[PDB]
RNA sequence: GUUCUUUGUAAAGUGCCUUCGAAGAGUCGAGUUGUUUGGGAAUGCAGCUCUAAGUGGGUGGUAAAUUCCAUCUAAAGCUAA
RNA sequence: UUGACCUCAAAUCAGGUAGGAGUACCCGCUGAACUUAAGCAUAUCAAUAAGCGGAGGAAAAGAAACCAACCGGGAUUGCCUUAGUAACGGCGAGUGAAGCGGCAAAAGCUCAAAUUUGAAAUCUGGUACCUUCGGUGCCCGAGUUGUAAUUUGGAGAGGG
């Protein structure tokens, strides 16, 4: 599409001395991690996606804590690879939407209060418990079977 | 006497003896020649400032310096990526804090502008016979201090003293306002 | 403004003085508006570390004087340990 | 960007989070090889600022090598010389341990050049790293003259002659009053002060 | 023997003496015979001591009865009373 | 030097007013142990343990506390004679 | 049930590269003793010979976390000099630098860290054609966990 697009302001570039008014304005996802983590802290950012699978984990685990101070509605989805395929990569790890057409804004402010929810108003508890207390199961049949009989 | 010699090492595997200097002259003033015609036109070695050296011993001394700074090539007029195509040093480290010194480098520039000639990138070169050495057409001056002579003002103030009371004013000036805090603390 | 003899507490030769223009690397300390902003959000990630945590209740013990003995030692130096426990003593203020 | 959190909360390497990223890793790196082939960098902040950049050409490897000092080869202990030199088990090894950690793998990958190294995590018995290489036959880099300067061929083994980063550290070279011994060489200044020098004319 | 002195630098220790005897040989020669027959504070020839590379002005030797103003870093009592007596005036210069 | 090709609504430089100014972490540093040179309660490097800060950090050849002042900007890199 | 992704593999896969020799000089590591002290352990010989790793026509160092205490100097190297001096040593034998000054040679600079976000603007390879140490056009690929353009502290950027 951008080569078509090109072609197509260049030739009304030379005959309608245009200002690239000719193409209209874009609305698309920015899905860049040093672009989004910049589109936050200006609060212009409407909905942060966040994989939960990076392989540095270290990359991510500020950006729940980053998004309930500057505002903005995060959620974290399942999956880099689901990512990748919406905005043309392999994987993306985040996806950001700025801006969205005015006949879809209604769809997107119904989305967000069922996103904040789950995330952003249970953030206050999230960070009061600790995780990890799973263990194998011939472990766990051993101090079951040992609790039954105490 | 008792006198000191460190020979207890294998000393005889490092004598170097220089019978080169006879022969390294000629290949050096050679290196000169050849670079001469290199830069066919331009005065082999670039302009350089007037300053003054450190370590109260050699104060008093002048000598050329690096290069000048940003704030004496901006006072004559031009920038500093440009002063180095013109042939002027340009050290951007140093500072200056004097008046007299930056006085005599500006005067410096002024007097290198008018001797020099640029040629234009399009051409017509005009043939200019180069001189071989910037630092002989611009000498480094000592600066004079005073007249030859003057007449006698007297005061009286026996020039000893003056520097014996200066001597111990530096010696007691911190036990003399441990006394001067002691009276202000009180009560 | 030195005096004009060779001895003294202003020595040398009195001469007009320039004040130059300020050199740019020498405001390297001073941090932003930004990385305050940053070590701000990271040290609500990251919380306290373990012998910080034995400074928090050792100054609610037994008083700063002990602490900064401590903090001379977890650290390397002695000006080091007043820059930390002055820290500590942030850490209580913003708790209550 | 991620580019200023990542390197303020790798520096909080005792908080709750990293001590348990440090122990995690701590258990995948030695159930691999001692040297094998990182596919990113596990630090890229750290990487990004030594001069990774992610294209084609840019190799990570990732290397295990022992701690502790280094006990002399003599068989039995029996210097056979005067009784200082006895010493065996308090003796230091000059070069650090990662300078030794990036000639390993770089006398394994000889095409590669290396270009630097970091730190990564650590054991009571041995210390990790994580080398960052630069293929000088790769198109890419003899292009794009940012990066054209490693293929000059005085390049060769920088690693081992010790001229990287910790290199010049563990020879001691940088300026100042203190680096008198090894300012421009430890050896060439040596034999610069020890050297009779005699001019024809005898001054 | 003594306390010891580290990082010794001789810079700070420049000081090298004249002694009142000479005194005119940094007067140039020609010169010399004019301001010797001259009684006269009115024109009294300056001699810097420090640019001909001397510290200290000592007292060693009798001057004649010429008006002389120095420049010097250090004098004497006894150097700075001799010249005195001639008319001239010493001043400190750094 | 001589000859035909013009790259550019491209690029660079300078004056003024404001808001700004991101600057390298198991690192700098300290303890101890060995090794080194003129470096003298520690000149370098290395091992282990401890491990920072942001008007901060390093040095200013006698340790430490307290108050100043000067000077440069480390832990990433290239380059002829 | 197909279709990606991550990590790990294989092939006489497409194209590449490293080893060895020389080793006077160069950058490291490792490292003795005979000897001197009229003994000798210290110290010295020596941060040297031997052993090992790695380069070039030069290598290395280099654009200050510098020297300084001045009316201040200004990347590194080399010479004259500082100097057999300060300094350390069974304070014995012995060892022994650096800053200034003159001179030779002269040259400066690059990333990381700023959202292009009204458009990954960047790059290897494969294949046709060509004016071939390459160029142009299409197609896969790398790549948003960051490739260009802009900036390197002497500054510099965003608006006017």
């Amino acid at each position: 599409e951008k080569k078509e697009r090109l072609t197509k302001e260049a030739a009304a570039v030379a005959e309608g001395k245009s200002k690239q008014d000719a193409s209209p304005k874009p609305y698309a996802v920015k899905y860049g991690l040093n672009h989004v983590v910049a589109l936050i802290e200006n609060k212009k950012a409407k909905l942060v996606l966040i994989a939960n699978d990076v392989d540095p984990i270290e990359l991510v685990v500020f950006l729940p804590a980053l998004c309930k101070k500057m505002g903005v509605p995060y959620a974290i989805v399942k999956g880099k690879a689901r990512l990748g395929t919406l905005v043309n990569q392999k994987t993306s790890a985040v996806a950001a939407l700025t801006e969205v057409r005015a006949e879809d804004e209604a769809a997107l402010a119904k989305l967000v209060s069922t996103i904040d929810a789950n995330f952003a108003d249970k953030y206050d508890e999230v960070k009061k418990h600790w995780g990890g207390g799973i263990l194998g199961n011939k472990a766990q049949a051993k101090m079951d079977k040992r609790a039954k009989n105490s | 006497p008792i006198l000191k010699n460190h020979f207890r090492k294998h000393w005889q595997e490092r004598v170097k003896v220089h019978f080169d200097q006879a022969g390294k002259k000629v290949s050096r003033r050679n290196a000169r020649a050849t670079r001469a015609a290199k830069i066919a036109p331009r005065p082999l070695d670039l302009l350089r400032p007037v300053v003054r050296a450190p370590t109260v011993k050699y104060n008093r001394k002048v000598r050329a310096g690096r290069g000048f700074t940003l704030a004496e090539v901006k006072a004559a007029g031009l920038t500093a990526a440009y002063a180095r195509t013109i042939g002027i040093a340009v050290d951007h480290r140093r500072q200056n804090r004097n008046q007299e010194i930056f006085d005599a480098n500006v005067q410096r520039l002024k007097e290198y502008q008018s001797k020099i000639i640029v040629f234009p990138r399009n051409g017509k070169a005009p043939e200019a016979e180069q001189v071989l050495s910037a630092a002989a057409t611009f000498p480094i001056a000592q600066p004079a201090t005073d007249v030859e002579a003057r007449a006698v003002q007297d005061n009286g103030e026996s020039a000893f003293r003056t520097l014996r009371l200066a001597r111990s004013e530096k010696k007691f000036r911190g036990i003399r306002e441990k006394r001067a805090r002691e009276k202000a603390e009180a009560e | 403004v030195k005096t004009g003899i060779a001895i003294g507490l202003n020595k040398g030769k009195k001469v007009t003085s320039m004040t130059p223009a300020p050199k740019i690397s020498y405001k390297k300390g001073a941090a932003s508006n930004r990385t305050k902003f940053v070590r701000s959000l990271v040290r609500e990630i990251a919380g306290l570390s373990p012998y910080e945590r034995r400074l928090i209740d050792l100054i609610r013990n037994s008083g700063e004087k002990r602490a900064r003995k401590v903090a001379k030692k977890r650290l390397g130096s002695f000006t080091r340990a007043k820059a930390k426990v002055e820290e500590m003593n942030n850490i209580i203020a913003a708790s209550r | 960007g991620a580019y200023k959190y990542l390197e303020e909360l790798q520096r909080k390497k005792q908080s709750d989070v990293l001590r348990f990223l440090q122990r995690v890793r701590v258990w995948e790196y030695r159930q691999k090889n001692v040297i094998h082939r990182a596919a990113r960098p596990t630090r890229p902040d750290k990487a990004r600022r030594l001069g990774y950049k992610a294209k084609q050409g840019f190799v990570i490897y990732r290397v295990r090598v022992r701690r502790g000092n280094r006990k002399r080869p003599v068989p039995k202990g029996a210097t056979y010389g005067k009784p200082t030199n006895q010493g065996v088990n308090e003796l230091k090894y000059q070069r650090s341990l990662r300078a030794t950690a990036e000639e390993r793998v770089g006398r394994r990958a000889a095409n590669l050049r290396v270009l630097n190294s970091y730190w990564v995590n650590q054991d009571s018995t041995y210390k990790y790293f994580e080398v960052i290489l630069v293929d000088p036959q790769h198109k890419a880099i003899r292009r794009d003259a940012r990066y054209n300067w490693i293929c000059d061929p005085v390049h060769k083994h920088r690693e081992a002659r010790g001229l990287t980063a910790t290199g010049k550290k563990s020879r001691g070279i940088n300026k100042g009053h203190k680096f008198n011994n090894t300012k421009a060489g430890r050896r060439k200044t040596w034999k610069r002060q020890n050297t009779l020098s005699l001019w024809r004319y005898r001054k | 023997v003594g306390m010891r002195y580290f990082h010794k630098q001789q810079a700070h220790f420049w000081k090298p003496v004249l002694n009142l005897d000479k005194l005119w040989t940094l007067i140039p020669e020609d010169k010399r015979d004019q301001y010797l027959k001259s009684a006269s504070k009115e024109t009294a020839p300056v001699i810097d001591t420090l640019a001909a590379g001397y510290g200290k002005i000592l007292g060693k030797g009798r001057i004649p009865n010429v008006p002389v103003i120095v420049k010097a870093r250090f004098v004497s009592k006894l150097a700075e009373e001799k010249i005195r007596a001639a008319g001239g005036v010493v001043e400190l210069i750094a």
